[PDB]
């Protein structure tokens, strides 16, 4: 069938900050980058992002949960733990 | 070689064989067996049709006695006129199909003897339902058939929406 | 894909993904099962086949209707409706 | 009913992200849910500073009362999760050791 | 799945696929000409049973 | 011509179809018998089947006509 | 608590908890439980009529509350029933008149009898 | 009889076409707002479900025309004077087939994506195992309603021997009774209706995606099943539950 | 080509006793049969010894 | 205005173009309007 890797979902999260608009600057997205302090994004902003995030790895988040992903590995590291994503 | 016993026996052993000897044979053997029955069955129907078609005449399968108590006199008696080919072409054709459909459809599934084998089941209650020459016989058609969804439509036993 | 299942779970329909190591053996003995079965049913079966139309006579159908009708005159029966 | 702390940010997150999925919900054609997921959050912004309490709370128990006129009947899922047509299909066993329950007999 | 967020390249598809849909649209449509030709008046509904 | 009532028993025809017109069902229930009831074959004895059937429907057109007028 | 048939147990209860039931259903399915399918952790209180409230009891339905629901079917029903209902008045007459049939309408074939042929027997 | 028949077949068509595409997405969901592009890259499960949707809206020289547009002509035809209502009923069924059919065909193969990129990426059809079941039922959903026409629907065919009351057979005036207006109103409704759901969805998509509050009140009427499933469960079977508790 | 599961022996005992059992009587059922055309009567009704009615 | 819009752009562009999108929505009519015209000359 169809499985991902650890790198392929970083290497789609890093494309998808990439093409947001209201960020600060591309090259400075790291794995471990805070999308709050680095990115500079808004409380609403980095709520579009888990919302494009759970849009493109075809999961559903709850409350609870996203807004406890501050960073980029937090990000990554909850995609990979999630068994049909 | 007659068509009407063939009919009603070949789905009759598509449904039986697997539940007998299912982890005997596995879903490889049984899926393409049963499929094969299947096919069997429906081309025998599809000349039993060419034939009526030429000629009217309804076979009847006359069998032994169910109930003959004081005016009540029930038997196992079969007929295939015009409804009931009608009914069969329907139910073996789309049976074939679904049957060769299933290979690939649930090619991954850890339980597809169990599945055929409601397939085939559910095949031979329902040729039972359309063969019947008194309502008892439409009558254990129509009990098996529901008995065969209830065992179809959960088949995915551990979700409790499909219980 | 497949997971972890309990070998000690027996099932008479073969439990998980059953595919035995001899398989096409026993499909050989199922088959010829089969093919004396059906073979046997179709034969043995025979006897109580028979066409609908065209096994009794005009005559034995003529006469047990008037046979019916000497009965229903011997008591006194109007038709349905005849009154 | 703060005008900005941790709890109203985690409230209005929230909120927002409802807004969002029924948006999605309720709009087939993509472009146009883009639209009005663009106004959505434009709507958002506009009411972002209201300080004094009586207001701040009245915004938030009508934007409440707009969110409970548009609920979908049926939201779209994933087919994994729990409202999900796959959920809890082919659920693999627990592998576990038979517990004997009487001397003489498996 | 070498791009994202970027134009998808044209679907590969076998060749029996497409020569599949080929025949099978092909027939439908033919079999569809047929039939309205050959069944145009009692099908649009003329030649009116009615006397005159 | 009519068909008499001993042929249309013995032609086993349907009650409903056992009109003024019949005697044309016959000879195309056998054609319809004699090839396998093929939409190509029996075009004939259909057609005339028909028409006999237009008759019969236009003579009733012509009576509801004679009714509604009366009224 | 809440319904009626809970409270009405009220006075069947001495020392035993007067649990608010709520539908497992309606529990969100994201917290974590012990027994995941029921939506049910260990040692859990029971409500008296806790058959009625968990997972494998009818489901329920928070679209509609049960009366507008009620509303709407019925409604569905009587618009549908009246509207074919009035339409009937206003219908068109046909052209042809029915069929007719040798024989007084085939009462002979019909069954039918001399003394019988009002119940056998067609439009002639 | 002759409806169940044909029926059959082009259902079991659509719904084997279906398991095809819900197969064809790595998520298997069967969301019809899910999918969106995908005329692309299933062209062969287009073309099935494509014959089927024909078949069942009955369009001319297909199976479903030979039984849908029958059953629909006789209630005109009927004898019984308030039959005509049927008719309209019978007429906007049919219509409101097409607006659902058109709606999977638009919704699935002509939209817009709305999925995401891997799933476009890693959508391939299905084995031989599905698509030859597929072509069988095609050539059936295609052919076997003119082949039998004249076995279940002919002037006078003898095969399905039933003894139909003669007051009551009224199948020749549903022929020659029927005008031109009402042989031929469901067939340009079909097709004007596909068109225009087409049409409207691919360049008018506010008509469809609207937010009038009323509008979306009664389409959630109609998507929890005219709230029938609501009605039988709190009125009959939760009620049944507390009197048997009582 | 899926996976091979341990090799299993076709005829189990429940096999060997349920097909046993129902041939036999089946072999048992038409035995009788044939013995009553040649005989003149079954030969289980043999074995049945009522008293007379009177 | 979207900020996202970059992320969209693909569900537009190649092979979701209102060309491309209704491309192969009637496989082998081509085929049916050629042996159509054929069967109409050799039907006379
Ligand atoms: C026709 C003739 C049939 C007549 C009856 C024959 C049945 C014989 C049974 C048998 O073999 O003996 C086993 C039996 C003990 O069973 P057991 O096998 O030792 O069980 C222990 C283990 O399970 C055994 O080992 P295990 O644990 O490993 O087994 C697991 C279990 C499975 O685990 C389960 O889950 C079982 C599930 C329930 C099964 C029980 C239902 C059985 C249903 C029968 C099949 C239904 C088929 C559908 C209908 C078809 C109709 C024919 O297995 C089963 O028990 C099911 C066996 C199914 C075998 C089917 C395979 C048959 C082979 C076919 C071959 C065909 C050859 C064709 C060749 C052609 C060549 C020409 O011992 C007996 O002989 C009992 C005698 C009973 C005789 C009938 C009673 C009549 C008298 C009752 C009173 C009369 C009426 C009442 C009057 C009231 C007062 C007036
Ligand atoms: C007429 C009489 C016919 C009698 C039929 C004889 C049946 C003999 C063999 C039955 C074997 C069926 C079976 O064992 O199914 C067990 C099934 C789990 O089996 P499995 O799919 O392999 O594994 C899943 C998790 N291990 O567990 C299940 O899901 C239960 C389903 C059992 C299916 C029974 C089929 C018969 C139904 C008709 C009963 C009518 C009663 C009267
Ligand atoms: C299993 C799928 C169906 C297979 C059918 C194959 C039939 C082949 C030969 C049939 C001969 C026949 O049935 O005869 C039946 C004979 C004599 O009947 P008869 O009056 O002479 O004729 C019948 C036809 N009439 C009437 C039209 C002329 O009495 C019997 O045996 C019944 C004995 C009952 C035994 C107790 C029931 C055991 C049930 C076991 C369930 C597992």
């Amino acid at each position: 069938a169809h499985v991902l890797t650890k790198d392929m979902i970083q290497e789609r999260i890093v494309a998808l900050l990439e093409s947001f608009d209201k960020v600060n600057d591309a090259k400075n997205i790291t794995a471990t980058a805070n999308l709050t302090s680095d990115l500079g994004l808004d409380s609403l902003d980095v709520v579009e992002v888990v919302m494009a995030i759970e849009e493109e790895f075809g999961l559903e988040i709850p409350d609870h949960d996203a807004d406890e992903i501050k960073t980029v590995q937090q990000a990554i590291d909850y995609v990979s733990a999630q068994p049909a994503a | 070689y007659n068509a009407i016993s063939l009919i009603i026996i070949l789905p009759c052993i598509s449904w039986l064989f697997p539940l007998f000897f299912g982890r005997q044979l596995g879903y490889v053997f049984v899926t393409r067996m049963t499929s094969t029955l299947i096919i069997i069955t429906t081309l025998i129907t599809y000349y039993y049709f060419y034939q009526l078609l030429g000629n009217n005449n309804p076979i009847n399968l006359e069998l032994f006695n169910y109930l003959n108590i004081d005016y009540l006199d029930i038997n196992y008696n079969f007929e295939i006129d015009a409804l009931t080919i009608t009914m069969l072409l329907a139910i073996t054709t789309i049976s074939s199909m679904v049957h060769i459909y299933s290979i690939g459809y649930m090619e991954t599934d850890p339980h597809q003897v169990r599945f055929f084998s409601l397939l085939s089941m559910f095949t031979f209650w329902m040729i039972i339902l359309v063969t019947g020459s008194n309502y008892f016989v439409l009558f254990v058609g129509w009990e098996f058939i529901g008995v065969t969804s209830y065992l179809l439509i959960s088949f995915w036993v551990t979700r409790l929406q499909a219980m | 894909g497949r997971y972890p299942f309990p070998k000690d779970v027996i099932s008479m329909t073969g439990g998980w993904w059953a595919n035995p190591s001899n398989w096409k053996l026993n499909g050989l003995f199922a088959t010829g099962i089969a093919v004396g079965l059906a073979l046997w049913v179709s034969t043995a079966t025979l006897p109580y086949t028979r066409r609908r139309e065209g096994i009794t006579s005009e005559s034995d159908i003529s006469k047990w209707n008037a046979a019916a009708g000497v009965w229903r005159e011997r008591h006194g029966k109007i038709s349905t409706g005849e009154a | 009913p703060v005008p900005f702390s941790a709890a109203n940010k985690k409230l209005v997150t929230s909120m927002y992200r409802q807004s969002l999925k029924l948006a999605r919900n309720w709009i087939s054609n993509r472009q146009l849910f883009r639209q009005k997921a663009v106004e959505i959050r434009h709507k958002f912004d506009q009411n972002a500073q209201i300080s004094n309490p009586r207001l701040l709370a009245r915004t938030l128990d009508e934007t409440r009362a707009h969110l409970y006129e548009f609920r979908h009947p049926d939201p779209i899922v994933p087919p994994s999760f729990p409202g999900g047509t796959k959920y809890e299909r082919n659920v693999p066993p627990r592998m576990e050791k038979i517990m004997q329950h009487n001397l003489y007999e498996p | 799945n070498y791009k994202w967020n970027g134009p998808l390249p044209r679907p590969h598809v076998s060749a029996g696929h497409r020569i599949a849909t080929k025949f099978l649209g092909a027939t439908m449509f033919f079999w569809m000409f047929l039939r309205i030709k050959e069944e145009y008046p009692a099908m649009l509904g003329l030649h009116n049973f009615y006397p005159p | 011509p009519l068909l008499s009532q001993e042929d249309m028993k013995k032609h086993k025809i349907l009650l409903a179809y056992r009109d003024r017109c019949a005697a044309l069902l016959v000879p195309l229930n056998e054609c319809r018998k004699k090839n396998y009831y093929m939409p190509w074959a029996c075009g004939h004895e259909r057609h005339e089947y028909e028409m006999c059937e237009v008759a019969d429907f236009q003579r009733r057109v012509k009576a509801m006509d004679k009714l509604k007028a009366e009224k | 608590i809440r319904a009626s048939f809970d409270k009405a147990e009220e006075p069947m209860l001495g020392d035993y908890p007067d649990i608010d039931p709520f539908p497992a259903q309606l529990k969100n399915p994201y917290k974590k439980y012990d027994d995941q399918q029921d939506r049910r952790n260990l040692e859990e209180p029971l409500s008296v009529n806790d058959d009625l409230y968990d997972m494998w009891s009818p489901d329920r339905f928070t679209h509609f509350k049960n009366q507008d629901a009620l509303k709407y079917f019925i409604g569905f029903l009587t618009i549908f029933f009246g509207a074919s209902y009035v339409a009937t008045y206003f219908v068109p007459e046909k052209a042809a008149i029915p069929r007719e049939f040798p024989y007084e309408g085939l009462w002979k074939e019909s069954g039918g009898t001399e003394k019988s042929k009002a119940f056998f027997g067609q439009r002639s | 009889l002759f409806h169940l028949l044909g029926h059959a077949f082009f259902k079991a068509l659509l719904f084997m076409s279906a398991g095809s595409i819900i197969h064809s997405i790595l998520n298997e969901s069967q969301d019809i707002r899910t999918y969106g592009g995908l005329l692309s890259y299933l062209p062969y499960t287009y073309i099935c479900i494509t014959i089927a949707s024909l078949s069942l809206m009955a369009m001319p020289g297909l199976t479903g025309y030979y039984t849908k547009d029958i059953i629909i002509e006789s209630t005109y035809g009927s004898y019984s004077i308030s039959n005509y209502v049927v008719y309209w009923i019978a007429y906007l069924s049919a219509v409101l087939t097409c607006v659902y059919s058109m709606k999977i065909l638009y919704l699935t193969f002509y939209s817009n994506p709305n999925n995401n990129t891997i799933t476009y990426y890693n959508a391939h059809e299905s084995n031989i195992y599905i698509t030859l079941p597929m072509f069988i039922l095609a050539i059936f959903a295609m052919f076997a309603g003119w082949i039998l026409k004249d076995i279940y629907l002919g002037v006078g065919t003898d095969f399905v021997g039933t003894h139909i009351l003669p007051n009551n057979f009224s199948y020749f005036d549903t022929e020659f009774s029927i005008t031109q207006f009402y042989k031929l109103l469901p067939l340009i409704s079909a097709i004007l209706v596909s068109i225009l759901i087409v049409v409207l969805n691919e360049f008018f998509a506010i008509v469809f995606n609207l937010n009038n509050k009323y509008i979306n009140t009664v389409y959630s009427i109609f998507n929890q099943k005219l709230v029938s499933d609501q009605i039988l469960n709190h009125f009959i079977i939760f009620k049944g539950l507390v009197t048997s508790g009582n | 080509g899926p996976e091979l599961t341990p090799a299993v022996p076709f005829f189990q005992p429940y096999v060997l006793k349920w097909a046993g059992v129902s041939l036999g009587l089946v072999a048992f059922y038409q035995f009788n049969s044939s013995y009553e055309a040649k005989n003149g009567h079954t030969w289980v009704e043999t074995f049945f010894h009522p008293k007379s009615r009177e | 205005k979207d900020p996202w819009a970059r992320r969209e752009a693909w569900r537009y562009q190649t092979n979701f173009t209102r060309a491309n999108r209704f491309k192969g929505a009637a496989p082998g009519f081509g085929i049916a309007v050629v042996a159509f015209g054929a069967y109409l000359a050799a039907e006379k």
